[PDB]
C-alpha cells in the first residue's frame, strides 16, 4: 500500500515542504534521509512505505515529485533543510513562468514540462506495488496550479484511469484576494478538474486566516502557518493507510462513501481541536466535545456557511485514545441536533475512523501535543453559492472582456471561455436540483 | 547562550542575528523528545496570556507567532541588544516566522538591513554640493 | 399548464406574430436586450434575442421557476436565424425512472459530454433561416437506456431571432406541413 | 536564467542608469572596483540577471549607453561606478540630436542605430533565458525621445515575443524645460502606444514635490531624483532576484495590470520615504508602509488619481512579512473609496511580498497602479502642440528634413484617440444601461 | 442600410421637433451671423474634447489617518457664529472622480471647408425642389469631377447641422460615390480625417449619417475593403463607445425601423461588412480596437 | 480532421 504525492506551483510547494517536514518526524527520518541508529521512536518497519521508498541501506527518499515553471521556489528546496531527502531529479523546474495565466500554463509553457514529468511519475509507480493512488496540491489562481495543474491531472486520468485522485486545491476568498485575474484561472480549473478529479477538497485562506487569527490566537499569521496544519490534515486522513486503527478507511472507501454521483465531488475539509499549547492542556477534551466543534462553520476551512445547504454524506477521521462506544454515542447526538441537517434521501449519513497514533507535534510550529483530534471531510450544497459567487465576480468581467486577451494570445480562443462558463452553470443546476 | 548551527558556508552570520539563536534552528532533531522547552512546544512560564490586554514591547516585531512565543522572542531581541551596536537591526529570525526551507540555516537568509549602505542616503546641508 | 391540453400534433409555445408572444415565457436579460423587428428576407415580425454573455440572457419557458409545463409530444421543432454568433438553447425531460435529464446543444462546444443530468451536444448552422427539429425520443434512447415520457421546460440562450416555436408528433415534411408551419 | 538587458538613452537616461547600477551593484555587494566582497549566499544566486562574471572574478553591468554625443559618455566614465562599464557598450555619435526628433529619429538614427543594434543583438544572445528589455529615457530631447524610439522599435521586430520596460520622464505641466517638447512627446507617446509593452511615467516636477515636502531637501539636485527613479526599478525588479512567500515577475505584473492592450501608462509610487528627523520616530508595518503607498501626494506622475478611478493596482512589499496584513490593508484600502475604483473588475489590488528588502531598510514596498486619471497630461501635451501646430512654429526644422505635416496630424489623431478611449473605460458601469 | 441615407432627413428633423414634441437640441448658431453673408469661422476645434476639469478647490485630500478620501473641513464664518443651544445640537447630530464625460455632446462650429467653399459658390449644386425628396440638379456632370479635389470637401459637411448644407452635403456624397467608378481608390487616404472628425462629435443624427455613408462607401467601389483595413485605428473608437446602446423591448415591436436611428444595430452592421469586404487580414483589427466582435468566418 | 469531425456532430456511446 503505496501512495505518491504531486506538488504543483508556489502554493502546493510550499504546503507539501511542511507537509513532508510533518511526515519524516512521523517516520523519524532525519533530514539526512535515514532514521538515527538509536532512538526507534516508531514501530512497524513497513509504516514508511506508503510514503517513503527504501534504498539500499539506510537511506528512504520520500514519494514525492516538486514541479514549478519558476526556479525561485523549487531551488530553495534544493539548498534549504531537505537538500538530502529529496532525490535530485524529483524537484522539477522551469524556465518562465506562466504569470497568473491559463492558457499560458496550459497550452505554451507546460507543454514541454508535461512529458518530463510524466516520465518521472511513471518510473515512480513501477517501484510502486500497491498503488492505492495520488494526492495533488495546487492553488487555483495562479497559472502554474492551473493549466498544467490540469493538464498533468488530465495525462494521469488517460494514463491510468482507474486510479484514485485526491485533489487539495486552495480556492480564491470571496473578497481577501491577492490575484486580479484570479476568477477566470478558478473557472477554467474547475472546468477540467470536474472530469479528472476522484475527490476534490476545497480549502481557503482567508477561512484559515480567521481559524489562526482566533482558534491560534495568531494575531499576524502568515501563509507557513496555513501550510502546517494543511499537512495536519492530509496526515489525518492518509494515517489509516499507515497504522493499524479499529475501523480503518482506505482511499478507495471515500469515494464509495462519499460520491452519491459521479459530478459531485467537492468536500469540505475541518479541524479540530486547533488549540495552543497555552490552553491545551488547561481545557479537557474530549471525543463529544471535538466532534461538536469540528461542525461550526467556525472550524470550516472554507467560506462557505453550511446553514445554507444540506449535507449528502459526512466523513470522519479519529486518531489518538479514540473508543467506537464514545464516538458512535456522539454521532447521535449530531443527528438530533436541528441547526443542521441531512438531505431526504441519505438516512445512513456519516462514515466513522478511527485510528490509534494521536496527531504528532512540529516544532516551532503552533499546534501542540494533543490527545486526540478529528478530521471532518463533509459534502453538502453549502458550496453551491461559492460557484456562484466565482460565476458572478466572473461574469462581472468576461462581458468588457478585460484581460482576455491575454489569454487569446496563447492559444486559448473565447469558445473555451464560454464552454467553461456553462459547465459551472450545469454543476450548479445540478447541486439545486440533487438538493431538491 | 545563543544556538549553534552546525552549518558552515563560506560567509559567517551576521552579529546581529547570531547572537540569537533559538534551539529550533537546528540542522538533526530530537526524535526522542520532540514535546520540549528547547523547541517551545510546552506551555510557557513566561510571555503574557492570549488574553492578555496590557502593552507588550514587541507590538509588531513577531510576524508568525502566537503571544507567548512572540513576548518571549522579543524580551530576548530586547535583553541582549546591549552587546550590539547602538544602531542594530530591528528584525530578526526569532520575531520572523521558521519556515521549513530556512530551519538548517544553510545559507545567509536575513542580511540586507544591517548591511552598511547608502541606499537612501540623501545629502545633508552641511554635506550638501552641487556635483562641482 | 399543458396537463390538461389537447396535445394534438401540433402544438406552440411562443409564436412571433401576436399581442404578447412571451407571454408565459420568462426574460432575465443583463447585458443584452429583447426586440420584436421585420425580417428584411421573410417580411415578418420576428423575436430577436441579442447579448454579449450567452449564459446571462435568456427566456425560459415556464415563469414560475418551481412550476413546470408538460408535454407528451417527441419532437421539439425551433425556426431560428443564423447571425453568426454564440448560441445554446437547454431543454428538460422526464424519463420511466423518474429523474430529470438536460440536454444543451451548444454552437461553441466540440466534444459530445454525456453526464446522468447533462448532456451537452455541439451543432452547426447553414447561414440564413434554418428549422431544426430536436426528436427527443431519440437523444433519450441514446443518451440513456431509459425512454421519453415528458417534458419539463425549454430555454433558449442569446443571438438568435426566434418565430414559431413549436411542438410535434412526426417528421413532418415541408409539403404535408401545413401553412402557418411554413419558413415561406 | 531570466535576465534583464537595459538600455540608456540620452542625458536623462544615462544618469538615471548610472545611479541605477551603482545603487544595484552595492545592494548585489559589488565594489566600484567591479569585484565582489559581499557577505551572503543569495547575492550570488542571482547577479547573472544584471551582471556578466568576467574572467578575473570581476564584474560588469549588463547595460548599454547611447547618445549623439561623447560629453555624456565621458561624464558617466568618470563617476563613481563608472569604471565597472564595459568599454565596448560606450556607442555614441560625434554630431548631435540638438533636441530633434527629426535628427535622433531619420538622419542619425539610420547611421548610428546599427552600432546600437549589434550591440544589443550581442548582448542579448550572451545569456540564455532572455525575460526583457528595460530601457530608461527622456520624452523632450531628440537623441533620448527619437533615438530611443526608434531602438524600442526595431528590438520589437527584432524580439516580438520579450518584455519591454520604458522608464519615460514626461514635460512637466507647469514649467518646461524646452521649447520643442511637445513636438517630441507626440510623437514619442504616438510610438509608444504599439511598441512597448508598459511605460511606467516618471515627471521632474514631480519629483521634486516628493523630494521637497516629504524628504523636506532644502537644495534637491539631480543626483537624489535618479536616485529615486533608481530605487523604483530596484524595487520593480526586486522579486527577480530574491527569494519571497508569494512571487512576481515582469510578465506577472504586466498580466495583472494591463486590462486591455494600450492601457500600458502606469504611473508610480515608492514606499517609505520620510526625512532625517522623522526617520528616528516611526515604526515599521505594513500600515505605515500602505497609508503612504496610495497618497496621490506620493506619486511621481502629474497625472493626479483623484480625478479618475483606479483600473488595477500593484503593490511590490519587500521584507519578510505576514501575508494577512498585506491582504486586508489592502481589501481596505480598495472596500472604503471604492468609488475611486472601477466597478467591473473586483479584487483591484495585486499584491506580493520578498523577503529581502533593500539594505538600511526593514521593509519597503513599492506601488504601480493602473489609473485612468493618466489622461490628463495626454491632453495638456496635445493641446500645446496643436497650439503650437495651428499657425507652424519652429515647423521648418522638422518639415526640411524630410518628414510631413502628416506625421503630426496622425500622431495627434492618435493621441486624441487614447484619451478618448481612457474617458470610454473610466465612465463605463457594470449594468451598461446607465450611461445613455 | 437604406437606399437613400438622405431620404430621411426632412422627416426626421420635423418629427423630432414637432410630432414627438421632445425639446430640440438647437446649439452652435453663435457666429454664424446672417445669411447672403459669410458666416465668420470660429477658430475653435470640433472634434477635440477641450474638456479640461478643473477641480481647483473642491477637489477631496486624501487622509493619512483614514484610507478614504475626506473633504476639507469648512472654513467657520463670522456671520455664523455659536448660538446658545448649538452645544446640544452637535451632540444630536462622499467623494468621486468628477464627470469624466465621455458620451456627452462635442461641440461643433459651423467653420466647415464645405461652408466656406459654398458660401463662396464654387461649387456647383443646385435643390430641384421636387414633389417627392429633393435630388441634387448638376450644374457639369458627375463623372468629369475632380474627384481629388471635392471628396474630403464633402465628407467635411457632413458634421454641419443647419437645413440647407447638411442636405446637399449628404446627396452629394452619395452621388459621388454611386456615380464613380475607379476614382475613389486613390482618395481614400484623404477621407479618413473627415470621416473621423464627422464620428468625434458625439450627435446621434450625424453619427448614423456618417455610418450608413461609411456603408455605402466601402459598397459602392470595387476594393476598397483592402485599402481601409489600416486605417481602422482611427474610426472604430467611436463604434467601441457606442456599440452596445441599443433599446430593449421585452415584448413590444420597434417602430421606428424604418429610420435608421438605433445605432446599435447600424455599428454591427457596419462591422460585418467591413469584415466581410478586404476580409484578408481584417478580423484582427478590429478585434484589436474593438474587444468583444466576433468573427463571421 | 478527426479532431474537427469528431467534434462537430454529435456523437454518442
Ligand atoms: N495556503 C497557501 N496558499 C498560497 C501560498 N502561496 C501562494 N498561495 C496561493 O496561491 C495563489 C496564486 O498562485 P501561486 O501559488 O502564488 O503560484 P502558481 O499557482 O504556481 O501560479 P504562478 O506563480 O502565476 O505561475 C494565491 O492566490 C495564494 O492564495 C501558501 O504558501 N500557502
Ligand atoms: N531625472 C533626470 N532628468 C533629467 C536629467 N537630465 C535631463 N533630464 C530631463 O530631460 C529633459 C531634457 O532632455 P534632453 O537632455 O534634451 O534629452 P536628449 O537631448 O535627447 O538626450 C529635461 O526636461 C530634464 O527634466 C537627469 O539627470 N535626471
Ligand atoms: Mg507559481
Amino acid at each position: 500500500r503505496e501512495v505518491i504525492s504531486i506538488h504543483i506551483g508556489q502554493a502546493g510547494i510550499q504546503v507539501g515542504n511542511a507537509c513532508w517536514e510533518l511526515y519524516c518526524l512521523e517516520h523519524g527520518i532525519q533530514p539526512d534521509g535515514q532514521m538515527p541508529s538509536d532512538k526507534t521512536i516508531g514501530g512497524g518497519d513497513d509504516a514508511f512505505n506508503t510514503f517513503f521508498s527504501e534504498t539500499g541501506a539506510g537511506k528512504h527518499v520520500p514519494r514525492c515529485i516538486f514541479l514549478d515553471l519558476e526556479p525561485t521556489v523549487v531551488d530553495e528546496v534544493r539548498t534549504g533543510t531537505y537538500r538530502q531527502l529529496f532525490h535530485p531529479e524529483q524537484l522539477i523546474s522551469g524556465k518562465e513562468d506562466a504569470a497568473n495565466n491559463f492558457a499560458r500554463g496550459h497550452y505554451t509553457i507546460g507543454k514541454e514540462i508535461v512529458d518530463l514529468a510524466l516520465d518521472r511519475i511513471r518510473k515512480l509507480a513501477d517501484n510502486c506495488t500497491g498503488l492505492q493512488g495520488f494526492l495533488v496540491f495546487n492553488a487555483v489562481g495562479g497559472g502554474t496550479g492551473s493549466g498544467l495543474g490540469s493538464l498533468l491531472l488530465e495525462r494521469l486520468s488517460v494514463d491510468y484511469g482507474k486510479k484514485s485522485k485526491l485533489g487539495f486545491t486552495v480556492y480564491p476568498s470571496p473578497q481577501v484576494s491577492t490575484a486580479v485575474v484570479e476568477p477566470y484561472n478558478s473557472v477554467l480549473s474547475t472546468h477540467s478538474l470536474l472530469e479528472h478529479t476522484d475527490v476534490a477538497v476545497m480549502l481557503d485562506n482567508e477561512a484559515i486566516y480567521d481559524i489562526c487569527r482566533r482558534s491560534l490566537d495568531i494575531e499576524r499569521p502568515t501563509y507557513t502557518n496555513l501550510n502546517r496544519l494543511i499537512a495536519q490534515v492530509i496526515s489525518s486522513l492518509t494515517a489509516s493507510l499507515r497504522f493499524d486503527g479499529a475501523l480503518n478507511v482506505d482511499i478507495t472507501e471515500f469515494q464509495t462513501n462519499l460520491v452519491p454521483y459521479p459530478r459531485i465531488h467537492f468536500m469540505l475539509s475541518s479541524y479540530a481541536p486547533i488549540i495552543s499549547a497555552e490552553k491545551a492542556y488547561h481545557e479537557q477534551l474530549s471525543v463529544a466535545e471535538i466532534t461538536n466543534a469540528a461542525f461550526e462553520p467556525a472550524s470550516m476551512m472554507v467560506k462557505c456557511d453550511p446553514r445554507h445547504g444540506k449535507y449528502m454524506a459526512c466523513c470522519l477521521m479519529y486518531r489518538g485514545d479514540v473508543v467506537p462506544k464514545d464516538v458512535n454515542a456522539s454521532v447521535a447526538t449530531i443527528k438530533t441536533k436541528r441547526t443542521i441537517q441531512f438531505v431526504d434521501w441519505c438516512p445512513t449519513g456519516f462514515k466513522c475512523g478511527i485510528n490509534y497514533q494521536p496527531p504528532t507535534v512540529v516544532p516551532g510550529g503552533d499546534l501542540a501535543k494533543v490527545q486526540r483530534a478529528v478530521c471532518m471531510i463533509s459534502n453538502s450544497t453549502a458550496i453551491g453559492e461559492i460557484f456562484s459567487r466565482l460565476d458572478h465576480k466572473f461574469d462581472l468581467m468576461y462581458a468588457k472582456r478585460a484581460f482576455v486577451h491575454w489569454y487569446v494570445g496563447e492559444g486559448m480562443e473565447e469558445g473555451e471561455f464560454s464552454e467553461a462558463r456553462e459547465d459551472l452553470a450545469a454543476l450548479e443546476k445540478d447541486f439545486e436540483e440533487v438538493g431538491a | 547562550s545563543p544556538n549553534s548551527t552546525g552549518t558552515v558556508t563560506q560567509y559567517n552570520h551576521p552579529m546581529f542575528v547570531s547572537q540569537r539563536l533559538t534551539g529550533n534552528f537546528t540542522s538533526q532533531f530530537e526524535m526522542n523528545s520532540l514535546p520540549s522547552h528547547k523547541y517551545e512546544t510546552l506551555p510557557i512560564r513566561s510571555g503574557h496570556l492570549p488574553g492578555y490586554q496590557g502593552h507588550v514591547p514587541g507590538g509588531v516585531g513577531a510576524i508568525a507567532q502566537r503571544k507567548p512565543a512572540a513576548a518571549m522572542h522579543t524580551m530576548t531581541h530586547l535583553a541582549t541588544s546591549g552587546s550590539l551596536p547602538k544602531g542594530s537591526p530591528q528584525t530578526d529570525m526569532s520575531l520572523v516566522d521558521l519556515r521549513p526551507e530556512q530551519r538548517s540555516m544553510a545559507k545567509v537568509y536575513m542580511y540586507a538591513e544591517g548591511a552598511k549602505t547608502s541606499f537612501l542616503k540623501f545629502p545633508t546641508p552641511k554635506t550638501f554640493d552641487h556635483r562641482n | 399548464m399543458f396537463k390538461n391540453a389537447f396535445q394534438s400534433g401540433f402544438l406552440s409555445v411562443l409564436y412571433s406574430i401576436g399581442s404578447k408572444p412571451l407571454e408565459i415565457w420568462d426574460k432575465q436579460v443583463s447585458n443584452g436586450h429583447i426586440k420584436r423587428i421585420t425580417d428584411a428576407d421573410i417580411q415578418s415580425s420576428v423575436l430577436e434575442i441579442m447579448g454579449q454573455n450567452v449564459s446571462t440572457t435568456y427566456i425560459t419557458c415556464p415563469a414560475d421557476p418551481n412550476k413546470t409545463l408538460g408535454i407528451k409530444l417527441p419532437f421539439l421543432v425551433l425556426i431560428i436565424k443564423n447571425l453568426n454568433k454564440y448560441f445554446s438553447f437547454e431543454v428538460q425531460v422526464l424519463d420511466d425512472k423518474n429523474v430529470r435529464r438536460r440536454f444543451r446543444a451548444s454552437n461553441y462546444q466540440s466534444t459530445t459530454r454525456v453526464k446522468p443530468f447533462i448532456c451537452t451536444m455541439p451543432m452547426r448552422l447553414d447561414s440564413g433561416w434554418n428549422q431544426i427539429q430536436f426528436n427527443l425520443s431519440d437523444f433519450t434512447r441514446r443518451a440513456y437506456g431509459t425512454n421519453y415520457i415528458e417534458t419539463l421546460r425549454v430555454q433558449v440562450h442569446a443571438n438568435c431571432r426566434i418565430r414559431r416555436i413549436y411542438f410535434s408528433d412526426r417528421l413532418y415534411s415541408e409539403e404535408e406541413l401545413p401553412a402557418e408551419f411554413k419558413l415561406f | 536564467m531570466r535576465e534583464i538587458v537595459h538600455i540608456q538613452g540620452g542625458q536623462c537616461g544615462n544618469q538615471i542608469g548610472a545611479k541605477f547600477w551603482e545603487v544595484v551593484s552595492d545592494e548585489h555587494g559589488i565594489d566600484p572596483t567591479g569585484t565582489y566582497h559581499g557577505d551572503s549566499d543569495l547575492q550570488l544566486e542571482r547577479i547573472n540577471v544584471y551582471f556578466n562574471e568576467a574572467t578575473g572574478g570581476r564584474y560588469v553591468p549588463r547595460a548599454i549607453l547611447m547618445d549623439l554625443e561623447p560629453g555624456t559618455m565621458d561624464s558617466v566614465r568618470s563617476g563613481p561606478y563608472g569604471q565597472i562599464f564595459r568599454p565596448d557598450n560606450f556607442v555614441f555619435g560625434q554630431t548631435g540630436a540638438g533636441n530633434n526628433w527629426a535628427k535622433g529619429h531619420y538622419t542619425e538614427g539610420a547611421e548610428l542605430i546599427d552600432s546600437v543594434l549589434d550591440v544589443v543583438r550581442k548582448e542579448a544572445e550572451s545569456c540564455d533565458c532572455l525575460q526583457g528589455f528595460q530601457v530608461c529615457h527622456s520624452l523632450g530631447g531628440g537623441t533620448g525621445s527619437g533615438m530611443g524610439t526608434l531602438l524600442i522599435s526595431k528590438i520589437r521586430e527584432e524580439y516580438p515575443d520579450r518584455m519591454m520596460l520604458t522608464f519615460s520622464v514626461v514635460p512637466s505641466p507647469k514649467v518646461s524645460d524646452t521649447v520643442v517638447e511637445p513636438y517630441n512627446a507626440t510623437l514619442s507617446v504616438h510610438q509608444l502606444v504599439e511598441n512597448a509593452d508598459e511605460c511606467m511615467v516618471l515627471d521632474n516636477e514631480a519629483l521634486y514635490d516628493i523630494c521637497f515636502r516629504t524628504l523636506k531637501l532644502t537644495t534637491p539636485t539631480f543626483g537624489d531624483l535618479n536616485h529615486l527613479i533608481s530605487a523604483v526599478m530596484s524595487g520593480i525588479t526586486c522579486c527577480l532576484r530574491f527569494p519571497g512567500q508569494l512571487n512576481a515577475d515582469l510578465r506577472k505584473l504586466a498580466v495583472n495590470l494591463i486590462p486591455f492592450p494600450r492601457l500600458h501608462f502606469f504611473m508610480v509610487g515608492f514606499t517609505p520615504l520620510t526625512s532625517r528627523g522623522s526617520q528616528q520616530y516611526r515604526a515599521l508595518t505594513v500600515p505605515e508602509l500602505t497609508q503612504q503607498m496610495w497618497d496621490a501626494k506620493n506619486m511621481m506622475c502629474a497625472a493626479d488619481p483623484r480625478h479618475g478611478r483606479y483600473l488595477t493596482a500593484s503593490a511590490l512589499f519587500r521584507g519578510r512579512m505576514s501575508t494577512k496584513e498585506v491582504d486586508e490593508q489592502m481589501l481596505n484600502v480598495q472596500n472604503k473609496n471604492s468609488s475611486y475604483f472601477v466597478e467591473w473588475i473586483p479584487n483591484n489590488v495585486k499584491s506580493s511580498v520578498c523577503d529581502i528588502p533593500p539594505k538600511g531598510l526593514k521593509m519597503s514596498a513599492t506601488f504601480i497602479g493602473n489609473s485612468t486619471a493618466i489622461q490628463e497630461m495626454f491632453k495638456r501635451v496635445s493641446e500645446q502642440f496643436t497650439a503650437m501646430f495651428r499657425r507652424k512654429a519652429f515647423l521648418h526644422w522638422y518639415t526640411g528634413e524630410g518628414m510631413d505635416e502628416m506625421e503630426f496630424t496622425e500622431a495627434e489623431s492618435n493621441m486624441n484617440d487614447l484619451v478618448s478611449e481612457y474617458q470610454q473605460y473610466q465612465d463605463a458601469s457594470a449594468e451598461e444601461e446607465g450611461e445613455f | 442600410m437604406n437606399g437613400d441615407v438622405a431620404g430621411s432627413l426632412f422627416t426626421s428633423t420635423y418629427r423630432n421637433v414637432k410630432l414627438a414634441g421632445k425639446a430640440p437640441p438647437a446649439a452652435n448658431l453663435s457666429g454664424t451671423g446672417s445669411c447672403f453673408d459669410t458666416t465668420s469661422l470660429s477658430p475653435a476645434r470640433a472634434g477635440a474634447h477641450k474638456a479640461l476639469d478643473v477641480q481647483k478647490d473642491e477637489l477631496p485630500v486624501w487622509s493619512k489617518s483614514t484610507l478614504s478620501y475626506k473633504y476639507p473641513a469648512g472654513r467657520p464664518n463670522p456671520t455664523g457664529f455659536l448660538k446658545k443651544g448649538d452645544g446640544e445640537m452637535i451632540k444630536t447630530k462622499k467623494p468621486s472622480p468628477p464627470q469624466a464625460g465621455a458620451y456627452k455632446r462635442r461641440e461643433n462650429p459651423p467653420n466647415t471647408a464645405f461652408r466656406r467653399f459654398y458660401e463662396r459658390g464654387d461649387l456647383p449644386i443646385a435643390v430641384d425642389h421636387r414633389g417627392s425628396k429633393n435630388m441634387i440638379a448638376w450644374k457639369v456632370d458627375i463623372e468629369k469631377l475632380d474627384y481629388h479635389h471635392y471628396l474630403p470637401i464633402f465628407f467635411d459637411g457632413i458634421r454641419e447641422t443647419q437645413e440647407p448644407y447638411r442636405f446637399l452635403a449628404v446627396k452629394g456624397v452619395e452621388d459621388m460615390l454611386r456615380v464613380g467608378g475607379s476614382k475613389i481608390l486613390p482618395v481614400i487616404p484623404q477621407l479618413i480625417i473627415p470621416i473621423k472628425t464627422a464620428l468625434n462629435t458625439r450627435d446621434h443624427s450625424v453619427m448614423c449619417i456618417t455610418l450608413q455613408l461609411l456603408q455605402k462607401l466601402v459598397l459602392s467601389a470595387d476594393l476598397v475593403g483592402e485599402a481601409l483595413v489600416p486605417y481602422y485605428r482611427q474610426i472604430l473608437p467611436i463604434f467601441n463607445l457606442y456599440k452596445n446602446k441599443n433599446k430593449n423591448l421585452g415584448d413590444g415591436i420597434d417602430y421606428g425601423q424604418r429610420n435608421y436611428d438605433c445605432l446599435g444595430e447600424l455599428i454591427a452592421d457596419t462591422l460585418a461588412l467591413f469584415e466581410q469586404k478586404g476580409g484578408d487580414d481584417a478580423f484582427i483589427n478590429i478585434k484589436y480596437m474593438v474587444p468583444t466582435y466576433e468573427s463571421s468566418v | 480532421l478527426e479532431k474537427l469531425r469528431l467534434r462537430t456532430y454529435p456523437t454518442f456511446i
